[PDB]
RNA sequence: UGAAGAGUUUGAUCAUGGCUCAGAUUGAACGCUGGCGGCAGGCCUAACACAUGCAAGUCGAACGGUAACAGGAAGAAGCUUGCUUCUUUGCUGACGAGUGGCGGACGGGUGAGUAAUGUCUGGGAAACUGCCUGAUGGAGGGGGAUAACUACUGGAAACGGUAGCUAAUACCGCAUAACGUCGCAAGACCAAAGAGGGGGACCUUCGGGCCUCUUGCCAUCGGAUGUGCCCAGAUGGGAUUAGCUAGUAGGUGGGGUAACGGCUCACCUAGGCGACGAUCCCUAGCUGGUCUGAGAGGAUGACCAGCCACACUGGAACUGAGACACGGUCCAGACUCCUACGGGAGGCAGCAGUGGGGAAUAUUGCACAAUGGGCGCAAGCCUGAUGCAGCCAUGCCGCGUGUAUGAAGAAGGCCUUCGGGUUGUAAAGUACUUUCAGCGGGGAGGAAGGGAGUAAAGUUAAUACCUUUGCUCAUUGACGUUACCCGCAGAAGAAGCACCGGCUAACUCCGUGCCAGCAGCCGCGGUAAUACGGAGGGUGCAAGCGUUAAUCGGAAUUACUGGGCGUAAAGCGCACGCAGGCGGUUUGUUAAGUCAGAUGUGAAAUCCCCGGGCUCAACCUGGGAACUGCAUCUGAUACUGGCAAG
């Protein structure tokens, strides 16, 4: 199992993803946090700070 | 077949040679026998050039080992030298 | 005459052979005891004339047998 | 692949077949000895011998076996012959 | 690799004069010395043991704009040489050809100095040098090259520099605008208020 | 030159004790971002399958030779008046296929296997060693061939068979004879090759001999180098592997190898190994070194170098100085493919690339100019070694993105006590600078050498020839429109990333309202929340910056340095006792431990030190130090051990 956290969500139930570790700390066991924006997972929306940890990316600004 | 050969050490477009006294069958960045001088062919009194050791490259010559080719110039460069 | 390993003979049984069982210390390279470490190895002796328990002084020589490369000198003591 | 294996591979073979008759043919000169060693005979094994030497020798000087195995077999039938009679 | 740095916002943190601007600035004259770096006013800095090492390293890195990556292999050449460790980091920073460059008069501050270095003016030793991290060694004497003689800057840089200290650990010979880094300089001349001490903590960690 | 702690069990604290965090490093990957350049790395996974190209040849001075090419020679002919269309000649340079020599055993790859006769250190004997080197001699004579080539000639092919052909430095006899081997000694026996270059001078059946030059040849003894063999010590986890072992341990003899040896055979002895860990199982290439650490230690072994092992899986051997042999042979098997199905062909753990697997790892480059290697008498050929280029922020280092001056603090935002402050001299404007990228021109060094002549007493022929030198002339750079320098522009093309509740540098406003969410830990979110989301502001690092993974540290948390066991985890229920571990006191002795000194050795590079060269640095490099070890030798004799006397 693998918590899916960021802003929103995007998944799907056959769409492949990219496992990184790092444990989450409320399950009981889940301990792989998948990557956001890396592996077909889109980013997040509207997402300004700490971007580079979501998979969004440079609004004009 | 010892020989006398030259093995390239320096960095990138700026080789450094050792005079090294090995035989023929290794790789001439692999094993050797004795290390007898330096050569570097960088140029404009920056340095000596040649540093040669030549009371062991008479000795080995005269054990049966074979002075190389750029080594047999360095000789001479050192003796028309000096 | 190389440093005629001092040893005592273990089983003086088999046919022209020995067993010399030779005794070190070493200190253990990381807790610093001083600890005996035994070193047995065969000895081609060529009479069967040393029985167990005397300090013979044994010497390397070309391989006799399958593991037997050490032949004595002399021997400096009795079995008993 | 390469050209000069394809011609290394039928000149040893060629080389084999040669070799091969020299050893065979020592073989004989050597087992004659053998079978008056075994005969008991001073005198036919002392002929065996003295036939045998120059063909062990002979080619230890130039190919199969080298100078240490001639000297074995002149060596281990001069003995074997000296203690039969 | 400068990073076109913090402005005046720079010195206003740590307290004192940071010359990042030199003129008649040292007076205010439109600097506003810490009313505020930003959102808060004077508020007050409850530094622990730690930010006040990592405020004076920080002086140090924002006096020359030194940085990280350079500022720690300043701190290793200088703890693997001999004596004070501390010393050892102002000597070579102070031998640093940038600053070197400002010491002896040339230029109004030590960006105007990565400046013209970098725009080959200053030639030590006879030869054009543009590495500012050139460490300058003793008897050096550094120079302005002929097409830099007489640029724009140093003719005017160099009268803004009488008025303030001569180092002595180098002697200036203005009149021909060529000088000479006579010696080794050290801790008491280099008349600062920085404790070492500080610093070689925040490192050794 | 060397050493930091913080949070977290409680109403609370003193201790225990784990857990988490702060540092450094990586063959890294991923997310956002990106201007240079230098130096260095780049399938860690499937030792999975491999399209396609290259990765190994060379010498016509070994010899038959001409398959071409060329120099031609001759000749028939076009006259094309002496020019060039043809036919033969290997007659010549030269050279395809063939025999021959040497090299394909190095160089290059990989780490599957190997837990140890493999590796490291240190000794040793029973050995060979192609090429190179010194000494000594020999270097006469003869034979039978067989590919090439010819002509038949099966087989779809792969690949062959018949008949002639033919030389050699191929092959084999003969005389050949120790400084050789066998043998106690006598005796016996054992090899070989020519090739060119010029012929002074001579002969010439004008072959050539013969003089000479050069080089090669056979034999023996040295040398060096390489390799084989041996012994000792040290080299992972598991005792929830405690017994293993019959050629197994030893001895006689044969036999076997370069060489000792159960290496193999017959026989006899009945041993050997094991708690100081044998056998079995799992994992693993080993080292110099790498990282980390104050250090002891820990973890590792990509790069670079030494050793090893493998080359589609499994057997074997040939040839040879050397192989049980990556681009060699025979055999099996799985495969992939051609197949006329009767039969054959192949092995990227070379380089580049392909498919796959993977989170992840590059070009189907350029040159052999340098260095090295193979063959060669040399020119030279060959070299996916090597040198360079390409891609990749993968690392490390250096630089740049402007610099000065500038307010009524320009607006505009944020908040705001609406006072203003802040963003902030920051902007704009003011004067100036051009480093990198751009454009243009200047522009090394890496090239020493080799070629052609020239003096030689060298060599003999005296110059011939050859040899080296000395001189003269011309000539060789992939990279590379090289570094570097100089002119022309204008600030002109060059800034992001995380973070801000404490641990930790850095807080305000709004929306959200146990929801969305965060989170390394403590812990936040239920009406302001400096902890989520957004804005302003700040902090830190900067062509980077974050996250994940991994190692050591912190962790004294396996404690040798350096911990504990009444109650926190932890004294066997209690004894006896083998092995083991320790041992009162005096003298003598030894000198094993120990200590001192010395001698070898501890590869080079790494690490450190004083330098030196790249405009600095990374990087390269000289010399030292260091390699804390091992072995040998000589002293001491206090302490420990032995032996003897008490």
């Amino acid at each position: 199992t693998s918590y899916i956290g960021g802003e929103g969500h995007n998944l799907q139930e056959h769409s492949v993803i990219l496992i990184r570790g790092g444990r989450v700390k409320d399950l009981p066991g889940v301990r792989y946090h998948t990557v956001r924006g890396a592996l077909d997972c889109s980013g997040v929306k509207d997402r300004k700070q700490a971007r580079s940890k979501y998979g969004v990316k440079r609004p004009k600004a | 077949m010892v020989t006398i050969r030259l093995a390239r050490h320096g960095a990138k477009k700026r080789p450094f040679y050792q005079v090294v006294v090995a035989d023929s069958r290794n790789a001439r960045n692999g094993r050797f026998i004795e290390r007898v001088g330096f050569f570097n062919p960088i140029a404009s009194e920056k340095e000596e050039g040649t540093r040669l050791d030549l009371d062991r490259i008479a000795h080995w010559v005269g054990q049966g080992a074979t002075i190389s080719d750029r080594v047999a110039a360095l000789i001479k460069e050192v003796n028309k030298a000096a | 005459k190389i440093r005629t390993l001092q040893g005592r003979v273990v089983s003086d049984k088999m046919e022209k052979s020995i067993v010399v069982a030779i005794e070190r210390f070493v200190k253990h390279p990381i807790y610093g005891k001083f600890i005996k470490r035994t070193t047995k190895l065969h000895v081609h002796d060529e009479n069967n004339e040393c029985g167990i328990g005397d300090v013979v002084e044994i010497r390397e020589c070309r391989p006799l047998s399958k593991t037997k490369s050490w032949t004595l000198v002399r021997v400096v003591e009795k079995a008993v | 692949n390469i050209k000069s294996a394809k011609k290394r591979a039928i000149q040893s073979e060629k080389a084999r077949k040669h070799n091969a008759s020299r050893r065979s043919m020592m073989r004989t000169f050597i087992k004659k000895v053998y079978a008056a060693i075994e005969a008991g005979d001073k005198a036919a094994a002392q002929k065996a011998f003295n036939e045998m030497q120059p063909i062990v020798d002979r080619q230890a000087a130039k190919g199969l076996i080298h100078k240490n195995k001639a000297a074995r077999h002149k060596a281990n039938l001069t003995a074997q012959i000296n203690k039969l009679a | 690799a400068r990073y076109l740095g913090p402005k005046l916002k720079l010195s206003r943190r740590e307290g004192t004069d940071l010359f990042l601007k030199s003129g008649v600035r040292a007076i205010d004259t439109k600097c506003k010395i810490e009313q505020a770096p930003g959102q808060h006013g004077a508020r007050k800095p409850r530094l622990s043991d730690y930010g006040v090492q990592l405020r004076e390293k920080q002086k140090v890195r924002r006096i020359y704009g030194v940085l990280e990556r350079q500022f720690r292999n300043y701190y290793k050449e200088a703890a693997r040489l001999k004596g004070n460790t501390g010393e050892n980091l102002l000597a070579l920073l102070e031998g640093r050809l940038d600053n070197v460059v400002y010491r002896m008069g040339f230029g109004a501050t030590r960006a105007e100095a990565r400046q013209l270095v970098s725009h080959k003016a200053i030639m030590v030793n006879g030869r054009v040098v543009n590495i500012a991290s050139y460490q300058v060694s003793p008897n050096d004497v550094v120079s302005i090259r002929e097409k830099a003689k007489k640029q724009s800057r140093v003719k005017a840089a160099l009268e803004l520099a009488e008025q303030r200290e001569k180092p002595t650990w180098l002697e200036v010979d203005a009149g021909k605008m060529e000088g000479t880094f006579k010696r080794k300089p050290e801790r008491s001349d280099l008349s600062a208020d920085i404790n070492e001490h500080l610093i070689v903590e925040l490192y050794s960690k």
